[PDB]
Formats: C-alpha cells, structure tokens, sequence
C-alpha cells in the first residue's frame, strides 16, 4: 500500500526560478545530444511521418509546453523537497551569474564529482519517493487494466540494483547538477537539546522501573493468593500472571545482571574508562529491586513450583551485583527502611528458626521456612557478605546499627553452628563459606575488641555515648555479641586443636565454621594492620606478627598432615574454595621450600 | 500409564534423534546418528526396520508412535541406572567423588576444547553443594 508524499502545501519559489530554468535548458541540451547521437537532425516541419525532428532549436526558441515537460518533473521534485524540510540557503553563484548576465551544445557531465555520504542518503531516500510516486501511477494504471501483476510493485528496498537504477540516478544527476550551480540544499532541522543527564533515557533505567512495578504487580498476586489460601481452591485467573512472571522476568533479570555484572558493579571504575558508568540512582534502584524481591522470596517459597531454586540463583547474582557505599553516601528513604527492615526479617527469621527446629521436631509454613533456612537462606546471606567485603562498601554500609544488627546475626549463626543434627550436619558445608564472607565482610575485628575501640570507624565510638544509648547497643562492642571469641581466644582454640589432633566426625562444626571464617577474616586486616599497612601505625584495626602468622599456620597444616589419613575428604575440598584466598596470600618465598611437601603429598 | 516426567524425558529424547525439529525421522536422519555411533547400515536394513515401529506407514515416525515403541521396553528404573552407570565410568578417582581435572578428559572424546579452569567453574555451578569434586547427587542434580 504506498502512501503519498502531499506536495500541495508547498509551492515553488520565484529566487529558484533561474535555476529551474538553466537546468530546463540543461535537460534539452541532453536530449538534444541524445537525438543528435541517435541520428534525428534538425528537420523543417514537425512531422512523426516524415520521420524527422525540428527540435535540436535553441532553448530560446522551443515552445512554452516543452519547457512545462521540463518544468513539470523539476518542480514536483523541489516541491517533494521543501515539503519535505530540507531548507535552501543562500550562496555566492546567484550573485556572480548575476554581474555575468548549426551550434554545438555541451552538457556538464554529473559523473566526475562525488556527493557526501549524508545527502547521498538523503538522495537514496528521496529517489525511494520517486519510486514510490512511479508505484502510485502504476498502480492506478493497474486498476485500469484489471489484471497483470507488474513485478515491480515490490517496494524500492526489495527492487534490485538494476531496477533501482533510474531513480537513483536521478537522484544524482538533479542534486549533481544543483550543486554544480552551487545551490547547496541539507537538512532542515537541527537537534534542540539533548536530555544527556537525565537517566530515564537509559535502557538499563526504563527496564529497572518496568522491573520494580512488575515486581510490585507480582507482590500484590502473592497477597491474592494469601488471600486465597485461607479459602481451599488457591486456582486464580492470576496463574498465567505469575507463570509470566517466574518464567520470564526472573530468568530475564539472571541472564541480564550476568550478562552486565561489569556494568553494575562499577561506575567504569576499573573497566571501561569511556563508558559503563552505573548511575548512582541506578544502584539505589537495583538494591530495592533486590530488597524488594527478598521480601517477596520470603515466607512464600511452597507457592512456586520448584523455580525456587531459580529464584535463589537471581538472588544471588543479584548479591554479587549489589553496590552499598553509593546507597549510604547517596540513598533514598524507602531503599534505608528496606534495608533496615531486612535486617529485621532476617532477626526474626532466624530467631523463629532456633525455636521451631527445636520445639516442632515432631507435629504448609512450618515446611517452606524449614526449606528456606536449609536452602534458600544461608547461600543467600553469604553472597550478601561475599560482595559486602569483596567491595569493602561494607566499612559505610554496616557503619550504623548495622554492626549490631550483623553481629547478632552472627551471635544467632554461630548459636546454630554450635548446635548439630542431621540437618546441621547437611549444612556444614554453608557455614563454612557464609562465615568466611562474613568475617571478610565485618569491618571492624568482631573478635578482638582490644584495637576496635584503636580503630575509629566503630559503630560505639563513632556513634558515641548518646547514639550509643539510642541505637540497640549495651554500651559494650563485645558484649553485645557473646558468643564470638576474639583473636586470642581462636589462637589458642587452635593451638589445642592442632595439639589434639580431633577427628572431624567429633566437632565438625569447628573447622566446617571457624576455618573458612579465619580463611577470609584474615584479608582485610591484612590491609587493616601493620600487616599490610605498616603506616597508620597502632592505629590500625588490629596488630599480628609473622611469628602468629607462621604459628597458626603450622597448627593448620599439622591438622591437615595428621588428616591426610583419613582420606581428608572433599569437606577440605569444600574448604579450598576459600583457601584460594589463602594460597594467593601465602607469600612465594613460603611457595618455595616450604609448602611443597604438602603438595608432594597431594600430587601422591 | 507412563508417568509424566517419563513422557518429558521423552519429549527431549525424541527431539535428540530429531534433529530438523519436525517431529518426524526420516531414514537419512536416523541413518546419520548410525554411523556417528560407529555402526554401517545399509539403506533397505534402516528402511526396513523403521517400519515395524511405523504403525502409521507414512514412512515417518511421530512422537505417539515413538511413545509406543517406548513403552514396548522395561525403561522401569533404566533412567537413573545410566545415570549411575555413567558416574561410575566417569569416576576414574574410585573416590565416590568425580573431580573436575577429568571431566575435560572425555569430553575431549567428543571433540570439545573447552578450558581447564572454565569447567570448575561450570562444576562449581553443579557443586551448589559446594563440594568442589562432583557425585552422584551433584549429577542427580544435573540431570
Ligand atoms: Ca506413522
Ligand atoms: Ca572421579
Ligand atoms: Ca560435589
């Protein structure tokens, strides 16, 4: 179906009259060399009988009609032109021709000079519009004759260089010629503003708010279906709703946050000097997206039909994803109250937990959270403790209440470490890795409290004694997480570990714990002590000496000697993921002489 | 009768020897598979052996007629048993675990060159356990 191109509005102007007419002379001065090739001579009558040809006369001396076959094609191209918004400006050749003001005509060939590329495109396109005004002649012709499909009513695109030919050069030849004048013709417009800054224009952006109110709009089905579920038939006219959602926005939010991790994560802060640049309000949006769909993972895993698991992979990567420092130093009301009120639900989530793992042994919601808690949680935490010190945006982001809040946490984990059964035994495994993110998450020594109060950026000194009392805090930074033990008291909890020699089916919670915990404790301190920071002397986090570096680390490899007899298990195979941080710790001069027989015995 | 997930099993099985994604296995397709399994068949054996599942006689066997010939067999507990029987083979440790160090070494049998460390990084997806060595359970869970 071609659509016309109005020309009717536009007219032709009077000031492009002296072109129109030197390029009417320029076409009868081609069609008169064409006839002259071809053999037709000037003849003395206008006869089509006689077979000959008046018109190799003069220009000014062919008649008004002749001229209006020239003028006709010209002025409807000017006026698919202008009616098109491509301005005319003014030049020097108007002026110059003006202080100008048997014969052989010439006509200046269009071959030699080459156009731009820009106009080439306007001209490509315009001589598309040409065709198209062919297409529309030749249609209503078609209609004339009823019948015989002409196959070139494909459109121009679809026609082949050959059939694409005329009106192509056309369009060279006309632009060619106005050029050669020296009329020069462009694009009408030129771009008002351009809203650059604003982060709405941003595909990444317009996605996230798509994300979020889809998420809402899945929030809002769950409440429906809570509705529904104190009811028997749970079957709602939103099942195709949620499917759409768990099986589309999910899979497309993983596959998009690993496909762009490097995007997310830094504002082109290493990568990517040009470009890449996360905006903070992106941040700020993508950590309540996934604030948000903790909220909606939470307490309603029964609900999804074993996409759980999915669920919880998104989560995670959405963890790894995650930046806090840009939240702290620039966040929103409703992100800090997610985050606070995440905590929250993490509080009572695990204090509900230490109760029904005890009490309802023996007896649906006791089931999802038991499934949750084996599952779907402690990965998760661990992730969020994983980026917290992978980023070190945790020194900012737990700075405040968040400190108490974490190691409560981490009073009621290592609570439910210490406590074994048939599913703690099951979960070994996830302690060990969600403590050493933690330990290398914390800021501050959780377990030493004696340079902490050394170290300014605490949450009790640097919130002082007044905030001191608003917040949850007891006036004591290791008091109010009990249970932990500090650097010293792990020290000789390992001394006597390597002098006893225990077998792990006795404490496995010891090492499927405290030694992934240490195995990333011990990196931020490195840049926190002397250790690595030999300036900021005494105040530095923490302090430790080579001696203690070289004594633990004699107590775990006589561990591991002594463990070598008893397979030593894929358990330390599951441990080594977090002791790669501890081989590229280990310094190379250790790497040689004194490792070896370890990996001697590993290569047996 | 057979059971729902059997018949999804079946599904993708039926899609592994149907390559043009039509339903239908024509002799030229099935032939194929033959010879990448080492065996040489002649034209008349594989024509006249598809015809005995054929129930139809277009010459082409479609899924339910695929379902037929399917059920025709004790794939009782034969799943999980290959499955088994595969991590037993693939387990050249005898440790009850399959590391990742082999797990490049026959997949190489097909042709593949994909790197030594991606792999561990593949085993760690299937290690959500964390075991950093496969089992049996991990590839339960891959399959
Ligand atoms: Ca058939
Ligand atoms: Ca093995
Ligand atoms: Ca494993």
């Amino acid at each position: 179906n071609p659509q016309p191109v109005d020309t009717s509005n536009i007219t032709i102007p009077e000031k492009l009259e002296y072109f129109i007419n030197k390029y009417a002379e320029h076409s009868h001065d081609k069609w008169s060399m064409d006839k002259l090739a071809n053999g037709w001579i000037y003849g003395e009558i206008y006869s089509d009988s006689s077979k000959v040809q008046p018109l190799m006369k003069p220009y000014k001396l062919l008649s008004e009609k002749e001229k209006e076959i020239y003028r006709w094609p010209i002025k409807e191209s000017l006026k698919t032109m202008l009616a098109w918004g491509w301005r005319i400006e003014r030049t020097r050749e108007g002026d110059s021709m003006a202080l100008y003001n048997g014969y052989s005509p010439r006509a200046i060939d269009m071959s030699n000079v080459t156009l731009s590329r820009d106009l080439h495109a306007m001209a490509e396109m315009m001589a598309e519009n040409y065709h198209n005004i062919w297409a529309k002649k030749k249609k209503m012709e078609l209609e004339s004759k009823g019948g015989g499909n002409h196959p070139l009513l494909v459109p121009y695109d679809t026609l082949t260089a050959k059939e694409k030919a005329k009106d192509r050069e056309k369009a060279q030849d006309i632009l060619k010629f106005l050029q050669i004048n020296g009329y020069a013709v462009s694009r009408g417009f030129k771009d008002l503003e351009l809203d650059t800054p604003s982060i709405e224009k941003r595909f990444a952006y317009s996605f996230l708010q798509q994300l979020i109110r889809y998420v809402d709009e899945a929030h809002q089905y769950i409440l429906e279906f809570d509705g529904g579920s104190r009811g028997k038939g749970e079957h709602f006219p939103y099942e195709q709703e949620i499917k759409f959602f768990a099986k589309v926005v999910l899979p497309l939010i993983d596959q998009y946050f690993k496909n762009h991790r490097l995007y997310f994560l830094s504002a082109a802060s290493r990568p990517l000097c040009s470009g890449g640049h996360a905006s903070n309000k992106e941040k700020e949006m993508v950590t309540s997206l996934f604030c948000k769909l903790g909220v909606l993972v939470r307490h309603r895993i029964s609900l999804f039909g074993n996409d759980a698991t999915s669920i919880v992979n998104c989560l995670h990567i959405l963890g790894q994803t995650l930046d806090a420092r840009t939240v702290m130093k620039t966040g929103l009301e409703s992100v800090k109250s997610a985050l606070r009120a995440f905590l929250d639900n993490a509080a009572e989530d695990l204090e509900k937990t230490m109760e029904n793992l005890k009490q309802g042994q023996f007896t649906k919601g006791v089931t999802q959270i038991i499934n949750y808690t084996t599952v779907a949680l402690l990965p998760m935490l661990s992730s969020l403790f994983e980026h917290i010190g992978q980023h070190q945006f945790g020194e900012d982001l737990i700075l405040e209440d968040v400190q108490v809040s974490c190691y409560r946490i981490l009073t009621s984990l290592y609570a439910l470490g210490t406590s074994k059964s048939i599913y703690v035994e099951r979960q070994r495994s996830a302690l060990g890795e969600c403590l050493a993110a933690f330990a290398g998450a914390f800021p501050v020594a959780f377990l030493e409290t004696h340079l902490d109060k050394h170290n300014i950026y605490s949450i009790y000194n640097t919130k002082s004694s007044r905030e001191r009392a608003a917040l949850s805090l007891p006036t004591n930074v290791e008091d109010v997480c009990p249970n932990i033990p500090s650097l010293e008291k792990l020290m000789e909890e390992i001394v006597e570990l390597a002098e006893s020699g225990i077998r792990y089916t006795q404490m496995p919670h010891v090492m499927e714990v405290i030694l992934p915990m240490l195995c990333s404790y011990m990196s931020r301190w490195w840049e926190h002590g002397p250790e690595n920071n030999p300036e900021r002397a005494e105040m530095c986090c923490t302090a430790l000496n080579s001696e203690h570096m070289n004594t633990l680390l004699g107590n775990i490899l006589k561990i591991i000697y002594n463990n070598l007899g008893i397979d030593e298990g894929a358990w330390m195979k599951r441990l080594a993921v977090f002791s790669q941080p501890i081989i590229n710790k280990v310094k190379p001069q250790l790497l040689k002489t004194h490792f070896l027989p370890l990996m001697e015995k590993l290569k047996k | 009768q057979l059971t729902e997930e059997q018949i999804a099993e079946f599904k993708e099985a039926f899609s592994l020897f149907d390559k043009d994604g039509d339903g239908t296995i024509t002799t030229k397709e099935l032939g194929t598979v033959m010879r990448s399994l080492g065996q040489n068949p002649t034209e008349a054996e594989l024509q006249d052996m598809i015809n005995e599942v054929d129930a139809d006689g277009n010459g082409t066997i479609d899924f339910p007629e695929f379902l037929t010939m399917m059920a025709r067999k004790m794939k009782d507990t034969d799943s999980e048993e290959e499955i088994r029987e595969a991590f037993r083979v693939f387990d050249k440790d005898g440790n009850g675990y399959i590391s990742a160090a082999e797990l490049r070494h026959v997949m190489t049998n097909l042709g593949e060159k994909l790197t030594d460390e991606e792999v561990d990084e593949m085993i760690r997806e299937a290690d959500i356990d964390g075991d950093g060595q496969v089992n049996y359970e991990e590839f339960v869970q891959m399959m």
